[PDB]
């Protein structure tokens, strides 16, 4: 059953969606303001929980995805950038460490590729689970190398300029079809974390 | 004026944005604070250390000026057009601002020129020279803590106004909204149920009745 | 990053021609302007170092520091503590004959109200 | 299409995000100083301006057709360059900038 | 009609100001901050309108004023005032021009001198229509030859020094009678544009 | 009249307002600080500060007169230049400030 | 006290109140970095992210008895020295560390 | 009657708490700060007051005690101790000095001898009215005294340990008996007021 809500009492704890809130299993959010500024459908990472989750990942895990462990991670991501969001409002930006600023970066990619929703169907707005995964596969490897760089010294700024190449491909990853690489995710995809790698130890040294 | 139903939640999600904020700044400003403290006890001592250096070396060359004859000073002055000791400045983040430090290099450009040489004279010349390197050299590296002191002045005031501000306008303007909105909200809840409850007790009546 | 280089100086001569021996200012070669200002006690104007301080900080945008006698930021006092900017750098040291005053020193009179 | 673009929708979200984020940052000025705010944040409260002085100002006796409003839309959206704008598709965008 | 109402929730959130608000074609507001400062009837642009403004303007126009252009420039000039008053507030005035302070300045001056006009006499509870166009075109005057002023050189301070006794002989023109120069006009406010174009030279230098 | 002054009235505004500014000034002080204040406020919250234990401190077993009052109020009030103090007509303003 | 050891109300107030300074803690390292952070709050920014990921993070069918709680909590607090932990008895905290 | 009250629909605002202050002419308040620090009552001077205060310092200054003056003097201290701190953080050191020094080094005693108890001893619990007496008369004697000395020349440091053993002595009153001089009145803070002259001595050279 997919439930459309939406207030009816003139209040945020409104009787329509607190009871339906309870007799749910999976709840993805969605917000208003996001919507209207072009993010459709929305999602709200902090206002969503699914009981379902742990089994059904666990079936995507078996077939060929590593699912499980990319999802616990792009939630974390998302989470300190809320905390990050409240500091970066205030004292400014010129104050975050160089961890913090691509836990936001990061989450650009994010945001950009899965809450943007472009078209009814064009731009290939259709992606299969398997091709989800891939989209998702391809920021997480980008995110651990990025931790990596910054850690073991290469500056905000010099890490973006030197990411350059792989950088712009993930970011293209919503127009491409799977259809043409195997018919479900991408040769492209494959490609794409030999790429990482390779620019990776260029990039450090 | 302020919304008639449920500024609450928006309301205490501006309660608790102040609240964080009033809290981070003021670790900030202590931050800032504890360290400038530091700054201006070396800088103090500092001050007197350069004054003391810079002026014996100054006796000496003062000395040295009246025994070769003439005032030599203004003759160097012109000579010179070129400095040895420049420096190339650098970023530092210290307690979430960015300072400008100062990093010195010395250039081989100059090291001996045509009026530390004239004979017997010259040679006194010179030896007042090399106590002046030695003595100034030092005083340009303690001066580089003075270029970030000045800016940690400046951010420091910023950053004390913005605590204050805050605590005094912000939180109390929220406490004010937030009570008058809730207040009006329970009493919608309540009137309702009381005029619908008033008017219930005639129907019920009117049944019984006939 | 780098966009001022000199180290320049307002002092007596004694203290001026020294620092110069230690290599830290120089004169122009395309302006015939000096990057420090002699000065000699009680015998020099107040007003000419009010323009020299002019040149040096607002119409030199390479003069990394600004150094000055004591006794020398004492006349000219308004112009010295009005230029709170870091950019340049003012440093007070003691003038030649005087010891050290911590209120002869513009940044630390600032320093005194709120830490 | 033939009586409106197919760049229409894409020209909203793009407006709708910058005088979105124009806004958001005018508050921070307001409070805590201009010490929070950035570059890309000016660029956004010079466009809240011209947004609100171009494209809401006009007559009451002042009737426009579809496609000129669209033309001064786009007037407006020539500040930012190609790459802080990514809410019209990069295809449409490279026609009409 | 001219009905007064208050309010009942010690708001203007409560039914019976909106009410009679809905109806209505001429709004003058209510400003506690105002009034302490010694303000009565204390109105601001933000909470009040005419919807016969419009044409009520060319009508005063007629009778020799300056009215429309003026009355477009007084609600500009006192809405711009309160954006730039939240700054100064929070942040400061330091981190903020002098030309900021400058439309805060000229607003003061209209902010006694019209507000306040509760009257101790007649002649400062009565303003005839040429009398209220008269302080009020002195004051955009000032506004717009003192930013010119400070800037081809000239600081605030010495401005605000130097008008000094002008302003305060707009203030003082609510106590004198209007019947008193030519007609309804003053001397004092005929004179005064004089003074004004004498003094913007002097702050000027 | 013959039992208050008519500038009895007149006196009340000016203290009343001057009290607001100064309420206002000290406000200020609170946040930015002295150094930030212009002139304007620094007499003004010398004005409040005055008007708290000299005004409105009195005794409790303590009777005052309304002329008694406003000879207070006048010594109080003269800490302003007459470009400041308009609240009151020149006339009885040049007498007394 | 029989089946729980002694030691568990005074390990309770260390544990809360490293726990509250923790969360403050993390804040000011965002901010500041860790070139001007305080050092009880270094050690207390790597308090709360152990406190989370072993004290709070536990398995499905992961059972663990109050003994067993009580020694993973001395484990968390033995990084600070006992001058960060004064607010215990120098008894137990000689034995219990 | 002593009655507790807590918060009702979690607001301390609500109609049930804010009428019952009105009506009591007695507060002391509860914080949980100073519950673990085992102050009971967790009161301070602004969390609490009394207007019985004037009628029940008359009552006692009848029986022997001195005690109205002492009274005021002890609110003064811890009034004064809270804002020297606030101080110390805006403004700096600067605005600190020996004298202020000593005035937060009596409020501190002043709060372990009287707002901290627990019952650790009978003598702790039990306290007569006269022994409260004496227990204010050493502070402020210590108080007047080391501001004196100070003033004749001595350092805050200097001052600490050289008071010393009867400031050791005085904190440590509550574990003492108080049937020392008789029944209820402790003999070693009629010792204390000679050992004080003594000492006084000490301090100033």
């Amino acid at each position: 059953i997919v439930a459309a809500v939406s207030p009816a009492g003139g209040d945020f704890s409104d009787p329509v969606t607190t009871a339906t809130l309870g007799i749910t299993q999976v709840f993805w959010g969605l917000d208003k303001k996001l919507a209207q500024r072009k993010h459709f459908p929305s999602i709200n990472t902090s206002v969503s929980y699914s009981k379902y989750t742990n089994v059904l990942n666990k079936f995507y895990d078996s077939n060929y995805p590593e699912f499980p462990v990319l999802r616990d991670r792009m939630k974390e991501i998302l989470s300190n950038a809320e905390e990050l969001e409240q500091v970066v409002q205030l004292v400014g930006k010129s104050a975050l460490s160089d961890s913090d600023k691509i836990t936001l970066d990061v989450a650009t990619l994010i945001k950009e590729d899965f809450l943007q929703q472009n078209g009814y169907s064009t731009y290939d707005a259709f992606c299969p689970i398997w091709k989800t995964f891939d989209m998702m596969r391809a920021f997480i490897s980008y995110h651990d190398e990025a931790q990596k760089a910054v850690a073991n010294g290469a500056n905000w700024s010099k890490l973006a300029d030197s990411t350059g190449d792989v950088k712009h491909a993930v970011s293209s990853s919503k127009f491409f079809e799977p259809s043409r690489g195997e018919k479900e995710v991408h040769g492209e995809f494959e490609k794409l974390l030999s790429t990482m790698q390779e620019r990776f130890a260029e990039s450090t040294d | 004026v302020f919304p008639t139903r449920m500024t609450l939640g928006l309301m205490k999600t501006k309660l608790k944005g102040a609240n964080q904020g009033y809290s981070l700044l003021k670790r900030k400003s202590e931050a800032l604070t504890k360290r400038f403290r530091d700054i201006t006890k070396r800088i103090d001592d500092a001050k007197q250390k350069m004054g003391r250096v810079m002026q014996t070396a100054a006796f000496s060359l003062a000395e040295v000026s009246y025994a070769t004859g003439e005032n030599i000073g203004y003759q160097v002055q012109e000579s010179v057009s070129t400095a040895r000791f420049k420096v190339r400045a650098r970023q530092e983040n210290v307690s979430g601002v960015y300072l400008s430090q100062f990093e010195s290099y010395i250039d081989p450009e100059i090291n001996d020129f045509r009026l530390t040489g004239l004979g017997r004279g010259g040679q006194q010349v010179q030896r007042a020279k090399e106590i002046y390197s030695r003595a100034v050299e030092t005083l340009v590296e303690l001066a580089s803590l003075q270029t970030a002191f000045i800016i940690l002045d400046e951010v420091i005031k910023v950053t004390n106004r913005r605590v204050n501000a805050i605590e005094h306008v912000i939180i109390p303007r929220t406490e004010n909204t937030i009570a008058y909105i809730n207040s009006e909200l329970d009493e919608l809840d309540r009137e309702e149920f009381y005029r619908l409850k008033k008017v219930q007790e005639k129907k019920q009546n009117e049944t019984a009745k006939l | 990053a780098e966009k001022r280089t000199l180290i320049a100086v307002i002092a007596d001569e004694d203290t001026t021609t020294g620092l110069l021996l230690a290599g830290i200012g120089q004169i122009t070669p395309e302006t015939q302007e000096k990057n420090f200002f002699v000065y000699q006690e009680g015998k020099t104007t107040k007003e000419e170092i009010t323009d020299k301080f002019n040149h040096f900080t607002e119409e030199r945008d390479d003069i990394a520091i600004l150094l000055i006698n004591q006794h020398i930021a004492e006349n000219i006092r308004a112009r010295v503590d009005s230029f709170t900017n870091a950019f340049p750098a003012i440093l007070e040291i003691p003038s030649k004959d005087h010891p050290y005053d911590p209120e002869k020193d513009s940044v630390l009179k600032r320093v005194r109200k709120l830490f | 299409e033939g009586m409106t673009r197919k760049d229409h929708g894409d020209v909203s979200n793009q407006l709708y995000a910058k005088y979105a984020i124009g806004k958001d940052a005018a508050a921070m000025k307001a409070v805590v100083g201009e010490e929070a705010l950035s570059i890309e944040d000016k660029l956004s409260l010079e466009f809240l301006e011209k947004f609100e002085k171009t494209f809401i100002t006009q007559g009451a006796y002042e009737d426009r057709t579809v496609f000129e409003s669209l033309d001064q839309a786009w007037s407006l959206l020539r500040i930012y360059p190609k790459e802080m704008l990514n809410r019209i598709s990069p295809k449409i965008l490279d026609e009409f900038y």
